[PDB]
Protein backbone atom coordinates (compact mmCIF):
# COMPACT_ATOMS: atom_id res chain seq x y z
CA UNK A 1 0.00 0.00 0.00
CA UNK A 2 2.94 2.41 -1.14
CA UNK A 3 1.73 3.76 -4.33
CA UNK A 4 0.87 6.81 -6.23
CA UNK A 5 -0.30 6.77 -9.86
CA UNK A 6 -0.67 9.26 -12.17
CA UNK A 7 -2.01 10.38 -15.37
CA UNK A 8 -1.09 12.96 -17.97
CA UNK A 9 -4.08 15.55 -19.22
CA UNK A 10 -4.44 17.03 -22.53
CA UNK A 11 -6.16 20.14 -22.56
CA UNK A 12 -7.87 20.84 -25.18
CA UNK A 13 -9.04 25.14 -25.18
CA UNK A 14 -9.05 25.56 -21.49
CA UNK A 15 -12.37 23.86 -21.23
CA UNK A 16 -11.42 20.12 -21.38
CA UNK A 17 -8.96 18.14 -20.01
CA UNK A 18 -8.70 14.49 -20.35
CA UNK A 19 -6.17 11.60 -20.14
CA UNK A 20 -6.47 7.45 -21.32
CA UNK A 21 -8.30 4.62 -19.74
CA UNK A 22 -7.68 1.17 -20.72
CA UNK A 23 -10.98 -1.17 -20.85
CA UNK A 24 -10.70 -4.48 -21.10
CA UNK A 25 -8.18 -7.35 -22.52
CA UNK A 26 -6.37 -6.67 -24.05
CA UNK A 27 -7.06 -2.69 -23.23
CA UNK A 28 -9.27 -0.68 -25.38
CA UNK A 29 -7.77 2.64 -24.76
CA UNK A 30 -10.37 5.74 -24.61
CA UNK A 31 -10.04 9.54 -23.52
CA UNK A 32 -11.58 10.48 -20.86
CA UNK A 33 -12.65 13.71 -18.32
CA UNK A 34 -12.04 12.36 -14.82
CA UNK A 35 -15.07 14.58 -13.01
CA UNK A 36 -15.42 15.16 -9.61
CA UNK A 37 -19.40 16.54 -10.38
CA UNK A 38 -20.09 12.97 -11.64
CA UNK A 39 -19.57 9.26 -9.91
CA UNK A 40 -20.49 7.13 -12.64
CA UNK A 41 -17.61 5.59 -15.31
CA UNK A 42 -19.36 6.02 -18.75
CA UNK A 43 -17.93 4.76 -22.76
CA UNK A 44 -19.63 4.54 -25.92
CA UNK A 45 -20.74 1.62 -26.76
CA UNK A 46 -19.83 -1.04 -29.82
CA UNK A 47 -24.07 -1.06 -29.91
CA UNK A 48 -24.46 2.56 -30.57
CA UNK A 49 -25.58 3.31 -33.72
CA UNK A 50 -23.61 5.01 -36.08
CA UNK A 51 -26.99 7.57 -36.61
CA UNK A 52 -26.42 9.39 -33.16
CA UNK A 53 -23.65 12.33 -34.07
CA UNK A 54 -21.73 11.63 -31.36
CA UNK A 55 -21.35 7.77 -31.22
CA UNK A 56 -19.81 8.23 -34.53
CA UNK A 57 -16.36 10.02 -34.12
CA UNK A 58 -15.73 8.40 -30.75
CA UNK A 59 -14.05 5.19 -29.61
CA UNK A 60 -16.63 2.53 -29.31
CA UNK A 61 -16.16 -0.32 -26.14
CA UNK A 62 -16.25 -3.87 -27.39
CA UNK A 63 -17.31 -6.38 -25.27
CA UNK A 64 -17.13 -9.08 -27.84
CA UNK A 65 -13.20 -8.32 -27.98
CA UNK A 66 -12.83 -8.90 -24.29
CA UNK A 67 -11.87 -11.54 -22.17
CA UNK A 68 -12.69 -10.36 -19.14
CA UNK A 69 -15.63 -8.66 -20.28
CA UNK A 70 -18.59 -9.62 -17.41
CA UNK A 71 -22.29 -9.14 -18.84
CA UNK A 72 -24.91 -7.36 -16.88
CA UNK A 73 -27.37 -5.51 -19.07
CA UNK A 74 -29.34 -3.29 -16.46
CA UNK A 75 -30.43 -0.38 -18.54
CA UNK A 76 -29.43 3.23 -16.95
CA UNK A 77 -29.94 6.50 -17.71
CA UNK A 78 -28.59 10.53 -17.16
CA UNK A 79 -30.73 13.05 -17.26
CA UNK A 80 -28.87 15.82 -18.90
CA UNK A 81 -30.27 19.19 -19.83
CA UNK A 82 -30.08 18.41 -23.91
CA UNK A 83 -31.63 15.12 -23.79
CA UNK A 84 -31.89 11.69 -22.14
CA UNK A 85 -27.69 9.71 -21.69
CA UNK A 86 -28.76 5.85 -21.89
CA UNK A 87 -27.09 3.02 -21.95
CA UNK A 88 -26.79 -0.20 -20.06
CA UNK A 89 -24.37 -1.75 -17.32
CA UNK A 90 -20.84 -3.96 -17.83
CA UNK A 91 -18.04 -5.05 -16.32
CA UNK A 92 -14.65 -5.42 -17.19
CA UNK A 93 -10.96 -4.94 -16.06
CA UNK A 94 -9.98 -0.64 -15.78
CA UNK A 95 -6.21 0.35 -16.21
CA UNK A 96 -5.96 4.12 -14.84
CA UNK A 97 -2.58 4.99 -14.74
CA UNK A 98 -0.40 2.05 -12.86
CA UNK A 99 -3.69 0.83 -11.62
CA UNK A 100 -6.11 -2.04 -12.57
CA UNK A 101 -9.13 -2.65 -11.14
CA UNK A 102 -12.30 -4.69 -12.04
CA UNK A 103 -15.42 -2.13 -12.25
CA UNK A 104 -19.21 -1.94 -13.17
CA UNK A 105 -19.41 0.56 -15.98
CA UNK A 106 -22.11 2.43 -18.28
CA UNK A 107 -22.03 1.56 -22.32
CA UNK A 108 -23.64 4.42 -24.05
CA UNK A 109 -26.11 3.46 -26.72
CA UNK A 110 -27.66 6.61 -27.35
CA UNK A 111 -26.80 10.28 -26.11
CA UNK A 112 -27.64 13.97 -27.49
CA UNK A 113 -25.41 15.16 -30.70
CA UNK A 114 -24.74 18.48 -28.12
CA UNK A 115 -22.25 18.52 -26.60
CA UNK A 116 -21.08 15.19 -27.19
CA UNK A 117 -20.13 15.55 -31.07
CA UNK A 118 -18.07 18.38 -29.12
CA UNK A 119 -15.99 16.71 -27.08
CA UNK A 120 -12.42 15.75 -28.05
CA UNK A 121 -12.59 12.77 -25.50
CA UNK A 122 -14.82 9.24 -25.36
CA UNK A 123 -15.88 9.37 -22.00
CA UNK A 124 -15.95 10.20 -18.31
CA UNK A 125 -14.72 8.52 -15.08
CA UNK A 126 -16.91 10.12 -12.38
CA UNK A 127 -14.87 10.76 -8.94
CA UNK A 128 -17.43 11.82 -6.92
CA UNK A 129 -19.21 9.10 -3.94
CA UNK A 130 -21.47 6.58 -4.50
CA UNK A 131 -24.20 8.35 -3.21
CA UNK A 132 -24.57 10.26 -6.83
CA UNK A 133 -23.86 7.18 -8.43
CA UNK A 134 -26.89 6.33 -11.17
CA UNK A 135 -27.92 2.48 -10.11
CA UNK A 136 -25.66 2.74 -6.74
CA UNK A 137 -23.00 1.65 -9.17
CA UNK A 138 -19.47 1.53 -7.02
CA UNK A 139 -17.46 4.07 -8.17
CA UNK A 140 -13.89 3.54 -9.58
CA UNK A 141 -12.29 5.78 -6.73
CA UNK A 142 -13.87 3.53 -4.12
CA UNK A 143 -13.17 0.49 -5.83
CA UNK A 144 -8.96 1.42 -5.99
CA UNK A 145 -9.60 2.13 -2.18
CA UNK A 146 -10.73 -1.62 -1.21
CA UNK A 147 -7.57 -2.81 -2.70
CA UNK A 148 -5.40 -1.13 -0.17
CA UNK A 149 -2.31 -0.14 -3.07
CA UNK A 150 -3.20 4.04 -2.06
CA UNK A 151 -0.23 5.84 -0.07
CA UNK A 152 -3.10 8.00 0.51
CA UNK A 153 -7.01 8.05 0.26
CA UNK A 154 -6.41 10.94 -2.31
CA UNK A 155 -6.35 12.73 -5.53
CA UNK A 156 -5.00 15.37 -7.16
CA UNK A 157 -5.94 17.46 -9.92
CA UNK A 158 -3.17 20.05 -11.78
CA UNK A 159 -4.62 21.75 -14.83
CA UNK A 160 -2.25 23.98 -17.74
CA UNK A 161 -3.27 27.19 -19.14
CA UNK A 162 -2.78 26.76 -22.84
CA UNK B 1 3.31 20.96 -23.14
CA UNK B 2 1.90 20.00 -20.04
CA UNK B 3 -1.94 19.88 -20.12
CA UNK B 4 -2.79 18.73 -17.16
CA UNK B 5 -1.67 15.80 -14.55
CA UNK B 6 -4.11 13.61 -11.64
CA UNK B 7 -2.12 11.93 -8.85
CA UNK B 8 -4.09 9.16 -7.69
CA UNK B 9 -3.25 8.62 -3.95
CA UNK B 10 -1.31 11.49 -3.49
CA UNK B 11 -0.47 14.85 -5.01
CA UNK B 12 2.51 16.28 -6.75
CA UNK B 13 5.05 19.30 -5.56
CA UNK B 14 6.39 19.84 -8.65
CA UNK B 15 2.61 21.44 -9.81
CA UNK B 16 1.91 23.80 -6.61
CA UNK B 17 3.56 26.08 -4.41
CA UNK B 18 3.73 26.65 -0.30
CA UNK B 19 1.46 24.55 1.74
CA UNK B 20 -2.46 22.89 1.20
CA UNK B 21 -5.66 24.75 3.10
CA UNK B 22 -8.34 22.47 3.35
CA UNK B 23 -12.05 23.14 4.04
CA UNK B 24 -14.65 20.49 5.38
CA UNK B 25 -17.36 19.23 3.18
CA UNK B 26 -20.90 20.03 4.04
CA UNK B 27 -22.03 16.79 3.81
CA UNK B 28 -19.90 13.73 2.25
CA UNK B 29 -21.43 12.19 -0.58
CA UNK B 30 -21.06 15.13 -2.47
CA UNK B 31 -17.73 17.52 -3.28
CA UNK B 32 -19.50 20.36 -2.16
CA UNK B 33 -18.01 23.11 0.18
CA UNK B 34 -19.05 25.79 1.71
CA UNK B 35 -18.55 29.43 0.43
CA UNK B 36 -18.28 32.76 2.47
CA UNK B 37 -18.31 35.74 -0.31
CA UNK B 38 -17.62 36.67 -3.83
CA UNK B 39 -15.65 39.72 -4.37
CA UNK B 40 -15.54 42.17 -7.42
CA UNK B 41 -12.58 43.79 -7.00
CA UNK B 42 -12.48 44.40 -3.08
CA UNK B 43 -16.00 44.82 -1.75
CA UNK B 44 -18.09 41.56 -1.28
CA UNK B 45 -20.30 41.91 -4.05
CA UNK B 46 -22.47 38.33 -3.68
CA UNK B 47 -22.99 35.28 -1.49
CA UNK B 48 -22.82 37.72 1.29
CA UNK B 49 -24.71 34.99 3.40
CA UNK B 50 -22.64 32.33 2.68
CA UNK B 51 -23.62 29.90 -0.18
CA UNK B 52 -22.26 26.37 -1.75
CA UNK B 53 -19.51 26.06 -3.88
CA UNK B 54 -19.03 22.59 -5.85
CA UNK B 55 -15.57 21.80 -6.89
CA UNK B 56 -16.32 20.04 -10.40
CA UNK B 57 -13.38 19.18 -12.62
CA UNK B 58 -15.66 18.24 -14.82
CA UNK B 59 -16.66 21.78 -15.65
CA UNK B 60 -15.20 24.17 -18.35
CA UNK B 61 -16.06 27.24 -16.11
CA UNK B 62 -16.57 28.79 -12.83
CA UNK B 63 -20.23 28.49 -12.91
CA UNK B 64 -23.03 30.49 -10.69
CA UNK B 65 -27.16 30.82 -10.80
CA UNK B 66 -28.87 32.74 -13.44
CA UNK B 67 -29.45 35.35 -10.84
CA UNK B 68 -25.68 35.94 -8.64
CA UNK B 69 -24.36 35.60 -12.50
CA UNK B 70 -25.71 38.46 -14.00
CA UNK B 71 -24.99 40.44 -11.13
CA UNK B 72 -21.40 39.52 -11.03
CA UNK B 73 -21.50 40.40 -15.41
CA UNK B 74 -23.98 43.39 -14.26
CA UNK B 75 -20.55 44.61 -12.24
CA UNK B 76 -18.52 43.16 -14.98
CA UNK B 77 -19.95 45.55 -17.92
CA UNK B 78 -20.24 42.35 -19.93
CA UNK B 79 -22.94 41.66 -22.10
CA UNK B 80 -25.12 38.48 -22.33
CA UNK B 81 -24.76 37.03 -25.57
CA UNK B 82 -27.04 33.84 -25.84
CA UNK B 83 -24.79 31.03 -24.26
CA UNK B 84 -21.72 33.37 -22.76
CA UNK B 85 -20.69 36.63 -21.80
CA UNK B 86 -18.68 38.69 -23.56
CA UNK B 87 -16.80 42.39 -23.18
CA UNK B 88 -15.05 44.43 -25.51
CA UNK B 89 -11.19 43.20 -25.68
CA UNK B 90 -9.68 45.90 -25.12
CA UNK B 91 -11.32 46.34 -21.50
CA UNK B 92 -10.30 42.38 -20.72
CA UNK B 93 -6.80 43.64 -19.08
CA UNK B 94 -8.97 46.01 -17.21
CA UNK B 95 -11.12 43.82 -15.56
CA UNK B 96 -11.05 43.82 -11.65
CA UNK B 97 -9.76 40.71 -9.73
CA UNK B 98 -12.30 37.78 -8.60
CA UNK B 99 -12.07 36.57 -5.08
CA UNK B 100 -13.94 33.45 -4.05
CA UNK B 101 -13.94 33.34 -0.04
CA UNK B 102 -13.45 29.93 1.17
CA UNK B 103 -12.18 28.52 4.59
CA UNK B 104 -9.88 30.98 6.12
CA UNK B 105 -8.43 32.32 2.80
CA UNK B 106 -9.39 34.51 -0.52
CA UNK B 107 -8.70 32.69 -3.96
CA UNK B 108 -8.14 35.33 -6.23
CA UNK B 109 -8.57 35.28 -10.10
CA UNK B 110 -7.55 38.01 -12.18
CA UNK B 111 -8.55 39.03 -15.46
CA UNK B 112 -5.82 37.21 -16.98
CA UNK B 113 -7.46 34.34 -15.04
CA UNK B 114 -10.97 34.69 -16.53
CA UNK B 115 -10.90 36.24 -19.92
CA UNK B 116 -10.37 34.72 -22.85
CA UNK B 117 -8.04 37.09 -24.57
CA UNK B 118 -8.00 36.78 -27.93
CA UNK B 119 -7.47 39.84 -29.06
CA UNK B 120 -6.87 43.48 -27.57
CA UNK B 121 -9.35 45.34 -30.17
CA UNK B 122 -11.81 47.20 -29.60
CA UNK B 123 -13.75 46.35 -32.23
CA UNK B 124 -13.25 42.40 -30.91
CA UNK B 125 -15.70 40.37 -28.43
CA UNK B 126 -13.70 38.45 -26.01
CA UNK B 127 -15.07 35.95 -23.96
CA UNK B 128 -15.72 35.16 -20.04
CA UNK B 129 -14.42 31.99 -18.17
CA UNK B 130 -17.54 32.03 -16.36
CA UNK B 131 -21.29 30.80 -17.49
CA UNK B 132 -24.63 30.89 -15.73
CA UNK B 133 -25.76 27.26 -14.64
CA UNK B 134 -29.02 26.28 -13.04
CA UNK B 135 -28.23 23.47 -11.25
CA UNK B 136 -31.26 21.59 -9.38
CA UNK B 137 -31.41 19.90 -6.33
CA UNK B 138 -30.07 18.05 -4.34
CA UNK B 139 -26.59 19.49 -5.27
CA UNK B 140 -27.60 22.84 -6.16
CA UNK B 141 -28.91 25.69 -6.38
CA UNK B 142 -24.66 25.95 -5.64
CA UNK B 143 -21.73 27.99 -7.52
CA UNK B 144 -19.30 25.89 -9.42
CA UNK B 145 -15.80 25.88 -9.47
CA UNK B 146 -14.34 24.43 -12.69
CA UNK B 147 -11.45 24.49 -14.82
CA UNK B 148 -11.03 28.20 -14.14
CA UNK B 149 -10.85 27.59 -10.52
CA UNK B 150 -8.65 24.26 -10.59
CA UNK B 151 -5.89 25.69 -13.55
CA UNK B 152 -4.88 28.50 -10.53
CA UNK B 153 -5.29 26.45 -7.34
CA UNK B 154 -3.89 22.90 -7.40
CA UNK B 155 -6.72 20.60 -5.54
CA UNK B 156 -6.55 17.77 -3.66
CA UNK B 157 -9.78 15.90 -2.92
CA UNK B 158 -9.13 13.62 0.07
CA UNK B 159 -11.65 10.72 0.65
CA UNK B 160 -10.13 10.04 4.14
CA UNK B 161 -10.69 12.97 5.78
CA UNK B 162 -13.82 14.36 3.55
CA UNK B 163 -12.11 17.16 3.12
CA UNK B 164 -10.91 19.56 -0.29
CA UNK B 165 -7.19 21.33 -0.46
CA UNK B 166 -6.04 24.28 -2.59
CA UNK B 167 -2.84 25.39 -3.31
CA UNK B 168 -1.16 27.81 -5.94
CA UNK B 169 -0.59 25.86 -9.21
CA UNK B 170 2.77 26.27 -10.42
CA UNK B 171 3.16 26.86 -13.96
C1 LIG C 1 -18.08 12.02 -25.92
C2 LIG C 1 -18.66 11.56 -24.61
C3 LIG C 1 -18.69 12.43 -23.53
C4 LIG C 1 -19.22 12.00 -22.32
CL1 LIG C 1 -19.28 13.09 -20.92
C5 LIG C 1 -19.71 10.71 -22.18
O1 LIG C 1 -20.25 10.27 -21.00
C6 LIG C 1 -21.66 10.42 -20.80
C7 LIG C 1 -21.91 10.90 -19.38
O2 LIG C 1 -22.58 12.16 -19.41
C8 LIG C 1 -22.30 13.20 -18.56
C9 LIG C 1 -22.69 14.47 -18.97
C10 LIG C 1 -22.44 15.57 -18.16
C11 LIG C 1 -21.80 15.40 -16.93
C12 LIG C 1 -21.51 16.61 -16.10
C13 LIG C 1 -21.59 16.28 -14.60
C14 LIG C 1 -20.83 17.26 -13.69
N1 LIG C 1 -19.61 17.80 -14.26
C15 LIG C 1 -19.66 18.29 -15.64
C16 LIG C 1 -20.13 17.14 -16.54
C17 LIG C 1 -20.19 17.41 -18.03
O3 LIG C 1 -20.86 18.36 -18.42
N2 LIG C 1 -19.58 16.57 -18.90
C18 LIG C 1 -19.69 16.64 -20.37
C19 LIG C 1 -18.91 17.62 -21.20
C20 LIG C 1 -18.18 18.64 -20.61
C21 LIG C 1 -17.48 19.53 -21.41
C22 LIG C 1 -16.71 20.65 -20.76
N3 LIG C 1 -17.55 21.85 -20.70
C23 LIG C 1 -18.81 21.92 -19.95
C24 LIG C 1 -18.79 23.04 -18.92
C25 LIG C 1 -18.65 21.59 -18.47
C26 LIG C 1 -17.49 19.42 -22.79
C27 LIG C 1 -18.22 18.39 -23.39
C28 LIG C 1 -18.92 17.50 -22.59
CL2 LIG C 1 -19.84 16.19 -23.40
C29 LIG C 1 -18.82 15.36 -18.50
C30 LIG C 1 -17.56 15.73 -17.72
C31 LIG C 1 -17.44 15.34 -19.18
C32 LIG C 1 -21.42 14.10 -16.56
N4 LIG C 1 -21.68 13.05 -17.36
C33 LIG C 1 -19.67 9.85 -23.26
CL3 LIG C 1 -20.29 8.21 -23.03
C34 LIG C 1 -19.15 10.27 -24.49
C1 LIG D 1 -26.02 -5.94 -12.46
O1 LIG D 1 -25.24 -5.67 -11.30
C2 LIG D 1 -25.93 -5.13 -10.17
C3 LIG D 1 -24.96 -5.06 -8.98
O2 LIG D 1 -25.22 -3.88 -8.24
C4 LIG D 1 -27.16 -5.95 -9.77
O3 LIG D 1 -27.98 -5.16 -8.92
C5 LIG D 1 -27.97 -6.45 -10.97
O4 LIG D 1 -28.87 -7.46 -10.54
C6 LIG D 1 -27.04 -7.01 -12.05
N1 LIG D 1 -27.75 -7.54 -13.19
C7 LIG D 1 -27.78 -8.85 -13.44
C8 LIG D 1 -26.53 -9.51 -13.96
O5 LIG D 1 -28.79 -9.53 -13.27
Amino acid sequence: GNTTSSVILTNYMDTQYYGEIGIGTPPQTFKVVFDTGSSNVWVPSSKCSRLYTACVYHKLFDASDSSSYKHNGTELTLRYSTGTVSGFLSQDIITVGGITVTQMFGEVTEMPALPFMLAEFDGVVGMGFIEQAIGRVTPIFDNIISQGVLKEDVFSFYYNRD
Amino acid sequence: SLGGQIVLGGSDPQHYEGNFHYINLIKTGVWQIQMKGVSVGSSTLLCEDGCLALVDTGASYISGSTSSIEKLMEALGAKKRLFDYVVKCNEGPTLPDISFHLGGKEYTLTSADYVFQESYSSKKLCTLAIHAMDIPPPTGPTWALGATFIRKFYTEFDRRNNRIGFALARH
